[PDB]
């Protein structure tokens, strides 16, 4: 192997007459969540069985 | 054993709190567990958010103690110090006694990196050997703070896309995996991929060049722009330069110098600052003077 | 002019007539009595809509005194279940009352549309009007409703226009005040044009809304003849092209849009040409002139420079969203036809070019028979797919 | 638009005012950027500011900012 209407929904408390708590954002905001990989050990050895079968 | 030693240690670091130092068996079994804790750890430790991200120290204690009352207290808010904590100052072994004692008793939530000043030469020929000598009265104390320096990681990553170093970039680095791979267990040379790593820094040209330090590089917006492109970045956090306003975006919003020393040795007169990261990346700048006295 | 306009004699004083004919005994109606009419512990619909039936004929001046339970009790008329009466004639009282009691009525029904508690002035509201479009969640849906936020953010919006100024014109005690002013106005409009533009967008957990649509359409008409700057920044800051249609099919003044597609499509940002594209094309399905149909020439001009000079991701990132506006270009002009025919081709086998660069999992090459893959082979793919809808765009087009 | 039109290409040396038009504030901040707009002409303060982030260019020198005070 290997938006405005929720942003405006929920910017109560800290803005009002005075300035926002923050200075920006430093890229798109969070990176993913992050992608977990799963794989079952029997295709992988069995494929690569094949693979090997054919080559040999 | 853990219980007698945690409060123990709170007890140092409230008696650090209060600008006393410590003895020399108390720092040895620091500077002992620092060794312990700070074996495991990489050279590009991942920091999760959120982070308050401090600059250079440079041992002016009174000016950290302002610091922790800007950002918040040590137990509450998690910080990353990109070195250089050691020489310039005053009180000098208070300071990196506190870093070191907060890194041992707060282990996820204070990231210390390492900086040129923080080796065996510079610190010899700069002031901290000279402190050593001033206040524990023999040069062993030096070995272990040295050794202790020895052990710390060099540079440090923030959500995959903050990378937080001391200096800046090299020639030789092209890849954060060759960060990873570099032999971090030795003091830092005249030549090299990590003597450029804490020793280069940011410039308005357009390539490399021979920084004006006698050792390490320079470089310029298109060095930082193929480095966060190759890399899967968008920010170089570094604090290698005095800044009157505490905070830089050079190289078009790519690089980011944060001086958290106000009245770098007494007598410049800058307003350092230092960066919040909070939980969204959703960052903001905490600017301060220095301390009354 | 709409809350003077809806005071004018209709058709032959009908209205007069019914307070002539019908209201003989309505004394017996009282605010009180629709106050526990709306607070009963179960829900009867039948009584209140006697009592707001009735408050119908009524006058303004008259139905003064029924503002404060009607607009404190509108955060009821949200739940599942409403009858329809009950919305629109809540709604023609308010249109009644917005003619006599305008600001102490928008301030009021501020504080009861909002989510369930902040109590909010009329300083705030000329600071801020984006509190409008910031109620409760079922309003989006409510029609009713949902045309009272609209008359009423209009109205904060002109509010704040006029109290920007004044405070600007206080405190001097100026050229780069002025345009900080007018820079403030110009970013507020858009902001609420694009607050109102994403309530239009269809919730994720439904994928009525059809009023909504064109009640936004409306104001947006409105706001647009107002005045063109703001569709010309809003247009150059852009929103999702599922929007596209419902923004050019139901709000004419985007005809003058076709005025600063060449300046829009000449910006450097890339994401901004693609959007120039596709509104254009929109546009030109919408309305066939010859104005449109020389921006659509340098359209393809611009394309074809564009494939020019592409980096190979960026190439991707620009031919990917576009090809559809050109099958809304050649439904539109038949004499295009060739020319659009011609860049097809040309962008046909330059990526039939970089399938040949490096291997690929699916080898389209040989394909001509007929998830995450390969960039290159999805764009193949989407080359060949608007084809396909040229194609079958001209054999039925009669 | 006829044999007279040059697509514009980014320009390096652009420096994006922010505060000067609103042409220049892109979407996914707008709000963001309206909000502190707001604050500047609510702040009343000694100093207006057309720039958000005014940080440096080259050079941060102690001795040219220290000869400008008392
Ligand atoms: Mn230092
Ligand atoms: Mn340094």
């Amino acid at each position: 192997g290997q938006t405005n209407r929720r942003h405006t929904a929920a910017v109560p408390g800290p803005g009002g007459i005075w300035s926002v708590f923050h200075a920006g954002v430093i890229g798109r905001g969070l990176k993913p969540p992050k992608f977990v990989q799963s794989r079952n050990q029997q295709e992988v050895i069995y494929n690569t069985q094949s693979l090997l079968s054919l080559l040999v | 054993d853990e219980k007698v030693f945690t409060k123990e240690l709170d007890q140092w670091i409230e008696q650090l709190n209060e600008c006393k130092q410590l003895s020399e068996s108390q720092v040895k079994s620091l500077c002992e567990k620092a060794k312990e804790i700070l074996t495991k750890e990489s050279n590009v430790q991942e920091v999760r958010c959120p982070v308050t991200v401090c600059g250079d120290v440079h041992g002016q204690f009174h000016d950290l103690m302002e610091l922790f009352r800007i950002g918040g207290k040590s137990p509450d808010t998690n910080y990353l110090f990109m070195g250089d904590y050691v020489d310039r100052g005053y009180y000098s072994v208070e300071t990196v006694t506190l870093l070191v004692a907060l890194k041992v008793r707060y282990r996820e939530r204070i990231t210390i990196l390492r900086g040129n000043h923080e080796s065996r030469q510079i610190t010899q020929v700069y002031g901290f050997y000279d402190e050593c000598l001033r206040k524990y009265g023999n040069a062993n104390v030096w070995k272990y703070f040295t050794d202790l320096f020895d052990y710390l990681p060099l540079t440090a990553l923030v959500d995959g896309q903050i990378f937080c170093l001391h200096g800046g970039l090299s020639p030789s680095i092209d890849t954060l995996d060759h960060i990873r791979a570099l032999d971090r267990l030795q003091e830092v040379p005249h030549e090299g991929p990590m003597c450029d790593l804490l020793w280069s820094d940011p410039d308005d040209r357009g390539g490399w060049g021979i920084s004006p330090r006698g050792a390490g590089y320079t470089f310029g917006q298109d060095i930082s722009e193929t480095f966060n492109h190759a890399n899967g970045l968008t920010l170089v956090s570094r604090a290698h330069q005095l800044v009157m306003e505490g905070y830089n975006w050079c190289h078009d919003r790519n690089v980011v110098t944060i001086f958290s020393a106000p009245n770098y040795c007494y007598r410049c007169g800058n307003q350092a600052a230092i960066m919040e990261l909070d939980d969204t990346l959703k960052y903001s700048f905490l600017q301060f003077d220095p301390a009354p006295r | 002019v709409d809350d003077w306009i809806c005071e004018e004699e209709i058709t032959g004083t009908d209205a007069l007539l019914r307070r002539m004919l019908l209201t003989n005994n309505a004394k017996n109606h009282s605010p009180k009595q629709l106050q526990e009419a709306f607070s009963a512990v179960p829900v009867n619909n039948t009584q209140v809509m006697q009592i707001i039936e009735h408050l119908t004929l009524l006058s303004a001046s008259e139905l003064i005194p029924y503002a404060e339970v009607l607009t404190s009790n509108m955060s009821q008329l949200l739940n599942s279940g409403v009858p329809r009466r009950i919305l629109q004639t809540v709604n023609k009282l308010w249109m009644v009352l917005n003619t006599v009691m305008p600001r102490r009525l928008w301030v009021m029904t501020v504080n009861a549309l909002q989510p369930s508690q902040q109590k909010y002035t009329q300083n705030d509201l000329m600071i801020d009007p984006l509190i409008v479009l910031r109620c409760d969640q079922r309003v989006h849906r409510c029609p009713p409703l949902m045309d009272i936020t609209l008359h009423m953010l209009n109205g904060y919006l002109l509010a704040s226009k006029a109290y920007l100024s004044a405070h600007l014109k206080e405190t001097e005690q100026e050229v780069t005040r002025e345009e900080l002013k007018n820079a403030l106005l110009a970013a507020q409009d858009s902001a609420a044009v694009q607050i109102l533009l994403e309530i239009c967008l269809p919730t994720e957990e439904e994928k009525n809304l059809r009023e909504v649509q064109c009640l936004i359409c409306c104001l947006l008409h409105q706001m647009y003849i107002a005045d063109p700057n703001i569709a010309k920044l809003v247009h150059f800051q852009g929103y999702p092209c599922e929007l596209l249609p419902l923004t050019v099919a139901g709000i004419p003044s985007m005809h003058i849009c076709l005025d600063f597609i060449p300046e829009l499509i000449a910006q450097p940002e890339l994401e901004k040409q693609i959007f120039a594209i596709q509104l254009l094309s929109h546009l030109c399905i919408q309305y066939a002139l010859p104005k449109s149909l020389s921006v659509a020439r340098l359209a393809v001009n611009v394309m074809g420079t564009l494939l020019t000079v592409l980096t190979q991701a960026k190439r991707y990132a620009f031919f990917m969203p576009t090809l559809p506006s050109l099958v809304s270009f050649c439904r539109a002009f038949p004499p295009l036809y060739e020319d659009i025919m011609s860049l097809l081709i040309q962008i046909g086998q330059v990526c039939a070019s970089d399938v040949a660069t490096q291997t690929r999992d699916i080898d389209p090459i040989i394909t001509r028979l007929q998830g995450s893959m390969d960039p290159d082979v999805q764009l193949c793919h989407c080359i060949e797919r608007t084809v396909i809808e040229i194609i079958n765009m001209s054999v039925s087009g009669i | 638009e006829y044999t007279g039109f040059q697509v514009a290409l980014l320009n390096k040396d652009l420096k994006p005012q922010t505060f000067r038009n609103a042409y220049d504030i892109p979407r996914r901040n707008l709000l963001d950027h309206l909000t502190r707009m707001r604050s500047n002409l609510l702040k009343s303060t000694r100093r207006f500011l057309k720039g958000q982030d005014e940080d440096q260019v080259h050079s941060v020198p102690i001795a040219q900012m220290g000869n400008y005070q008392e």
